[PDB]
C-alpha cells in the first residue's frame, strides 16, 4: 500500500534544504512530464511559511509559476492568499534585490487576489532607490497592462510623469517601451522636448521611437516639421546599430532621389566596412526589394 | 507543537501576535492568513498559526486540519458578540478529535480597550465551562497586558 | 521581448535546455523546433540561418549550438556578442562543459538568461556581479542581523518573562521642392 512521494517526504527532513533540493529536482523532472499527484503540497505548506531557504523559495516559486496555477483546486491551491502575506512582506521587504528578485518573478507571477494589496505594495517598492527593482516594475506593469490593466488605469500618465521623475537611462529605455504600447502620445509631448537632447545620449532608447512613429502615417500624417528638425540631426548617424537603422529608417520615410543617394551612400560604405556576410546579404534582399 | 491563534485576526489579534513576536503592533494590514513564529520551549517550538477566523480562513482549514497541540484563543474581550455565536460554531471543533489532544488556554484579550466580562461568564458562554478531556484552566491577557499567562502555558506543555 | 525563448543546444537533434519565456502553446512549437534543429535540414555549415522570416540564430560552439530565435530585423554584432557571450559564460554558470553538470545548475543556467536579458535587452557585464544580484545580496543581511537581534532581546527577555511567569538646410530645401 505505501509509496516513494514520502520517501522524498523523509528525505528532506534528514537533509533540510539540501535533500529538499533533491527533491525539487525530482519533482521538477515529475512536473516536467506533467505528472505528480498532489500531497507534497501539505509538506510545503506546512514547512514554508515558517522557513527560509532562498534558493529554494526560488526554485519552488518558479516551479509554481510555470506550472499551473488557476489548478484544478480553484483557480488557487485556494491558499494562494494567505502564504503570499509573508512573501508580500518580502514584496515589502526592505531587503530590495529580494524584492527585484521576486518582481522579477512577479513579472512572470499574475495571481489576482493577491495582487490587489500588492498593488499598493509595488507602488512603494518603485520608490526604493534601486533601479533594478523599478525596472522591473516596468515588466510586471506590462504583464498588467495586458493582463489587468485596469487593475491599475491611472497609469500612462502616471508614468510619465513618473519619468520626469527619473533619470537611469536604463530605466528609461523600459520606460519608452511601454510607454508608447500605453500611448505613445505621452512620447510625443515628451519627444518635442528632447529633439535636441538625443543626440547627446544612449542609443538603445532612441531605437525604441523608430519604431512608433513608422505605424502611424500610413493611417494619417501632417506632423512633419518638428520631426524633421530633429530628423536633420539623426542625420549625423554612427552606430552600426544607430547606422543600421537610421538608413532603413529614412527609407520608410522617404524615397526622393535625394533620399535615395541617401542611404544608398550609407549602405556603400556600410558595406565596405563590413565584414560580416550574413549581414552583406541582408541589405541586399531589402535593396532587392528596393 | 502546532498552536493555533484564532478568530479573525486583524484586530490586533495579530497585534497580540506581534506584541508576543517583535514586541511590536500591526504593522501589516489586518491579516488573514497563517502568521508563523516558532517559540522555543521545552524546546517544543509553538508554531503559531495566527489565522483570522475570517470567511474562507475560518472555511478553510482542512490541511491544518491535522492534530493539535496547543491552545490561544486570543480574544476581543469587547467582542461579546460574535462568541456565542462563536459557541455554536465551537462544537465542531469539539466534533473534532483532533481537537482533544491540547490542554490549553483561552487567552482573554483586548482588556484596557473597552472592557471584559466574568472569567466565569465567558466560560459558560463559549461553552468552556463544559471541558475536562482536556483541562481547562483559564487565562486573562489583554494585548496591552498579560502576565502569569505562562503559569498557565506552564502546566500546559507540562499535561 | 525581442527572443521568446532561448535554447541551449547541444548536437543531439536536441537542444541541451531551454526556456520558455511565454506559455501559451504546448512544445510543438518548441517541439517542432526541436525537431527541426536536431534534423538540421542536412545543411552544410554556415552559423546563421534564418529562414521564413525565421532568424535562427546559432553558433555551434563544439558540438553545442547556443540558439536564439527572432523573426523581424535586428542589429547583429550585438547579438554575436551574445552568442559569444554565451560561449564565455557557462563554464562559470553551470561548470564547464557536459549537460549534467548544468543539469545540476539548470535553476543558475535558466536564472542566468533572465538575469542576462530581460527580454531581449543586453542588460549588463560582470558576471561574478551578475551573481551577487540574488542569491547572493546584502542589505537583507544587513537588516538581518540589526533587526533580528532587536527582536531577540524583546525574546532573552521575554525568556525571563516566560521563565518565571547650412547643411539640413541643403536637404531640406532640396527635398521641399
Amino acid at each position: 500500500e505505501p509509496p516513494s512521494e514520502i520517501s522524498l517526504k523523509n528525505d528532506l527532513e534528514k537533509g533540510d534544504v539540501k535533500s529538499k533540493t533533491e527533491a525539487l529536482k525530482k519533482v521538477i523532472i515529475m512536473i516536467l512530464n506533467g505528472e505528480k499527484l498532489p500531497g507534497l503540497l501539505m509538506t510545503i505548506i506546512r514547512f514554508v511559511l515558517p522557513l527560509q531557504d532562498h534558493t529554494i523559495k526560488k526554485l519552488l516559486l518558479v516551479f509554481w509559476e510555470i506550472v499551473p496555477k488557476t489548478t484544478p483546486d480553484g483557480r488557487l491551491l485556494h491558499e494562494m492568499i494567505l502564504v503570499c502575506d509573508a512573501y508580500r512582506k518580502d514584496l515589502q521587504h526592505p531587503n530590495e534585490f529580494i524584492r527585484g528578485s521576486t518582481l522579477r518573478f512577479l513579472c512572470k507571477l499574475k495571481e489576482a487576489e493577491l495582487l490587489e494589496p500588492l498593488m499598493p505594495a509595488i507602488r512603494a517598492c518603485l520608490e526604493h532607490r534601486h533601479s533594478y527593482v523599478r525596472r522591473n516594475a516596468v515588466l510586471a506593469i506590462y504583464t498588467i497592462y495586458r493582463n489587468f490593466e485596469h487593475l491599475i488605469p491611472d497609469a500612462p500618465e502616471l508614468i510619465h510623469d513618473f519619468l520626469v521623475n527619473e533619470k537611469d537611462a536604463s530605466c528609461k529605455r523600459n520606460a519608452f517601451m511601454m510607454l508608447i504600447h500605453a500611448d505613445q502620445d505621452r512620447a510625443l509631448d515628451y519627444l518635442s522636448t528632447c529633439i535636441d537632447q538625443v543626440q547627446t545620449f544612449g542609443d538603445i532608447l532612441q531605437l525604441v521611437i523608430v519604431e512608433l512613429i513608422y505605424k502611424v502615417c500610413h493611417a494619417n500624417p501632417s506632423e512633419r516639421a518638428r520631426f524633421i528638425r530633429c530628423i536633420y540631426n539623426l542625420l549625423q548617424s554612427s552606430s552600426p546599430a544607430v547606422k543600421y537603422e537610421a538608413a532603413g529608417t529614412l527609407v520608410t520615410l522617404s524615397s526622393a532621389p535625394t533620399a535615395i543617394k541617401a542611404a544608398a551612400q550609407c549602405y556603400i560604405d556600410l558595406i565596405i566596412k563590413e565584414s560580416d556576410n550574413n549581414v552583406k546579404l541582408i541589405v541586399l534582399d531589402r535593396l532587392v526589394e528596393l | 507543537m502546532r498552536i493555533l491563534m484564532v478568530g479573525l485576526d486583524g484586530a490586533g489579534k495579530t497585534t497580540v501576535l506581534y506584541k508576543l513576536k517583535l514586541g511590536e503592533v500591526i504593522t501589516t494590514i489586518p491579516t488573514i492568513g497563517f502568521n508563523v513564529e516558532t517559540v522555543q520551549y521545552k524546546n517544543i517550538s509553538f508554531t503559531v498559526w495566527d489565522v483570522g477566523g475570517q470567511d474562507r480562513i475560518r472555511s478553510l482549514w482542512r490541511h491544518y486540519y491535522r492534530n493539535t497541540e496547543g491552545v490561544i484563543f486570543v480574544v476581543d474581550s469587547n467582542d461579546r458578540s460574535r462568541i456565542g455565536e462563536a459557541r455554536e460554531v465551537m462544537q465542531r471543533m469539539l466534533n473534532e478529535d483532533e481537537l482533544r489532544n491540547a490542554a490549553w488556554l483561552v487567552f482573554a484579550n483586548k482588556q484596557d480597550l473597552p472592557e471584559a466580562m466574568s472569567a466565569a461568564e465567558i466560560t459558560e458562554k463559549l461553552g468552556l465551562h463544559s471541558i475536562r478531556n482536556r483541562p481547562w484552566f483559564i487565562q486573562a491577557t489583554c494585548a496591552t497586558s498579560g502576565e502569569g499567562l505562562y503559569e498557565g502555558l506552564e502546566w500546559l506543555s507540562n499535561s | 521581448m525581442v527572443l521568446l525563448a532561448a535554447a541551449v543546444c547541444t548536437k543531439a537533434g536536441k537542444a541541451i535546455v531551454s526556456r520558455q519565456f511565454v506559455e501559451m502553446t504546448r512544445t510543438r512549437i518548441e517541439g517542432l523546433l526541436a525537431a527541426f534543429p536536431k534534423l538540421m535540414n542536412t545543411g552544410k555549415q554556415h552559423t546563421f540561418v534564418e529562414t521564413e522570416s525565421v532568424r535562427y540564430v546559432y553558433q555551434p560552439m563544439e558540438k553545442l549550438y547556443m540558439v536564439l530565435i527572432t523573426t523581424k530585423n535586428s542589429n547583429i554584432l550585438e547579438d554575436l556578442e551574445t552568442l559569444r557571450l554565451f560561449s564565455r559564460v557557462i563554464p562559470e554558470y553551470c561548470r564547464a562543459l557536459e549537460e549534467n553538470e548544468i543539469s545540476e545548475h539548470c535553476f543558475d543556467l535558466i536564472f542566468a538568461f533572465d538575469e542576462i536579458v530581460a527580454l531581449g535587452y543586453r542588460e549588463n557585464v560582470n558576471l561574478a556581479q551578475i551573481r551577487t544580484f540574488t542569491e547572493m545580496d546584502s542589505h537583507e543581511e544587513k537588516v538581518f542581523r540589526a533587526v533580528r537581534e532587536t527582536q531577540e532581546r524583546e525574546a532573552k527577555a521575554e525568556m525571563r518573562r516566560k521563565a518565571k511567569e547650412k547643411e539640413v538646410d541643403n536637404f531640406v530645401d532640396k527635398l521641399k521642392s
